[PDB]
């Protein structure tokens, strides 16, 4: 980063947000139980000549429907430019909303982890294995200097410590500085090492439920209210719907271009 | 058919019961004094 | 075989790890338990 | 840490001293010597390991 | 004397200072968990203890330092609530129909309190003040009261029917109870199974902490409805598996740590200070 340097008394510049709107694309991620009360399918059509109305082009919008939050959560590809998650909230579901929160909203870099030859510690406090698949069982057995089980032996996969089950995505976070022997059901589920770095300005998360319960700093401590994670009460999709469409300046505005520069290509809709 | 019941254990006669072996999976850890490179051999097979 | 004895399995490799093991310290290991279940064996009388 | 690791832990000229970690299959097979008695052939001798 | 008081303390703002008084009298500070014993039954393990001290080795606590502690629950653990121990984190699992009881072993341990007794059946009692309380403990507390007039007569309660008390706190095992202050009151429970104190709060005990380990943030441990503060204290996290917990809780101890303060530790193990 070279340094830029600016005046202090430079007039603001003219309002952006028309510009942005004709070069940039919106995309709503949406749980399938959305469009079943809707009881209709002129609505995607209707929704775009809607957000017309407020200034983006009928192109511009892409409704993403997927069946629900767990079942989302499993590698999701946000093929857009400004992403919306409308997340439905239910109990018992607070660990797994937070996780789909967090890996969405921060950046990560991931690395292929190969369970099956080298046993893998977790560099600090920005490291964590996040492992997603059909159904995810991750068993961890901590490791000596020796490579001799501690609470577990390393041989048997019983006396391991099972940290998440059946879970079609975990973030795993163990002790820092202790290799590990991990158990996941190679077939099914795949583990990455993945480092936090900034957040993700592209994406923004509405919880649609309950209480403010998101935690997407894993530190016990911190639990920052960040401005891309928005809440609403609901009863009818339809109003939350509305409510996103009429206050869409605001939640675009919360949000910003994203910036860094990936080496994964994937497919996007841009204009 | 016969008298001697109810008492435990494994007897010789056929522990195998047919298995080909009996397979337990392990890990182990050592330190061990070799030569500095690893083209020597101790002398392994045997006459007797 | 019952509670009061012992088995004792010996085990070597043609890796690197037996290669000129003579001398070993800081030696241990974890191997998950086995269950060995006896077979029948006939004993064949002359008669009966 | 591998699951096979050939790690060193001192080196000398003509010594070095390894420490090797291995997963390893222990497939063994129990032993009997079924010795069995003279006389009519009812009797068994032993049956040892 | 004293610990000079009353004469004040100067410092530099424009100088780093070097030279530290070093003073110790400890093996070293001892971290000290508080789990429920479904933690245990999930869990299914028993050398886990030794697990979680070779984690801590790790991160750099000696062996001698960490101890685990087992609470039924926590409406269990609030009778008589001991902390005897250093550096004292609390783990909760929310679950509803106890915020109040959580949020009320939250108030009680994250406070200093000094307590008096109340011998409840000769006279009758007030309230002081804001910080002026009733903490009742015990197997089976059942708090009823009854305000009584400038001229010592029940206002809503005849003082001698006790059927016409009011019920402030129904079979529990700790109770604070907060009433109008400057009424007389006569107190009616219980007093084989339950013992009453007229306890003030003095500054707040900086030493334990909490950490919620269920859902929504609920925790008001300041009686007053205006004021909902979220002290450093207050953790939380989101959990389905207690190996996550606590290894969240080994992997980010230093930072809870720094966030608790241990110069605040009494004698006694008791939860408040008793001054008869
Ligand atoms: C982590 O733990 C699970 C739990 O055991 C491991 O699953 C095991 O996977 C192996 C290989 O896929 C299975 O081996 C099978 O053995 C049977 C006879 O024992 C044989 O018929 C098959 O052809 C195959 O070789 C093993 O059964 C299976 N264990 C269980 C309980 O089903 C998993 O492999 C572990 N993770 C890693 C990376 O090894
Ligand atoms: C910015 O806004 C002012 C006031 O509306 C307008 O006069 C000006 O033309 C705008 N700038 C541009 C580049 O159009
Ligand atoms: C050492 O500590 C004392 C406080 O007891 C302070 O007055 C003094 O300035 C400190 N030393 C230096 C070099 O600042
Ligand atoms: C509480 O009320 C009951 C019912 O009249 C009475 O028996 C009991 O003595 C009262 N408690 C005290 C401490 O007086
Ligand atoms: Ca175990
Ligand atoms: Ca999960
Ligand atoms: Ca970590
Ligand atoms: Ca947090
Ligand atoms: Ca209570
Ligand atoms: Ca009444
Ligand atoms: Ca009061
Ligand atoms: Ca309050």
């Amino acid at each position: 980063n070279i340094p830029i340097t600016g005046s202090m008394d430079t007039v603001y510049s003219n309002s952006t947000r028309e510009e942005v709107f004709l070069t940039s694309t919106l995309c709503l991620y949406y749980p399938t139980e959305a469009s079943t009360q809707i009881s209709d399918g002129e609505w995607k059509d209707s929704l775009s000549q809607m957000f017309l109305i407020k200034g983006w082009p009928t192109g511009s919008v892409y409704f993403k429907e997927y069946s629900n939050i767990v079942d989302f959560s499993v590698d999701p590809q946000l093929y857009c430019d400004y992403n919306l998650v409308l997340m439905k909230y239910d109990q018992s579901l607070e660990l797994d909303m937070s996780e789909l929160a967090d890996l969405i909203l921060n950046e990560w870099l991931c690395n292929p982890m190969d369970i099956t030859l080298y046993y893998y510690q977790q560099s600090g406090e920005s490291n964590k294995w996040i492992s997603m698949g059909s159904s995810c069982t991750v068993k961890v057995c901590p490791l000596n200097t020796q490579t001799l089980g501690i609470g577990c032996q390393t041989t048997n996969v019983d006396s391991f410590e099972t940290v998440a089950e059946n879970e079609k995505l975990a973030i795993v976070d163990v002790v820092d500085g202790i290799n590990h022997k991990i158990n996941l059901t190679t077939t099914t589920c795949t583990i990455r090492n993945c480092k936090k770095l900034g957040p993700r300005e592209n994406v923004a998360v509405i919880q649609v439920g309950g209480a403010n319960i998101l935690d997407i700093t894993a530190d016990p401590t911190t639990n920052p209210q960040i401005e891309r994670m928005m809440r609403v009460n609901w009863k009818r999709w339809w109003q939350v719907f509305y409510t996103i469409v009429d206050y869409i300046n605001q939640i675009v505005q919360v949000m910003s271009k994203r910036s860094r520069s990936l080496n994964s290509a994937a497919f996007y809709y841009r204009v | 058919r016969t008298r001697t019941v109810n008492l435990y254990g494994l007897p010789a006669a056929n522990p195998n019961n047919g298995n080909e072996y009996y397979e337990i999976s392990g890990r182990f850890s050592l330190i061990s004094l070799v030569p500095t490179n690893d083209d020597y051999q101790t002398p392994i097979m045997n006459s007797v | 075989i019952k509670e009061n004895s012992y088995v004792y399995v010996d085990y070597w490799d043609d890796s690197k790890a037996f290669r000129n093991i003579v001398y070993v310290r800081s030696l241990a290991a974890n191997l998950n338990s086995v269950r060995c279940t006896g077979g029948s064996y006939h004993f064949s009388l002359p008669v009966g | 840490a591998q699951v096979d690791e050939d790690i060193i832990v001192s080196k000398t000229s003509l010594w070095k001293e390894m420490q090797y970690n291995r997963d390893i299959i222990i497939r063994f097979k129990f032993g009997n010597s079924i010795v069995k008695m003279g006389g009519l052939g009812y009797k068994w001798s032993e049956i040892s390991y």
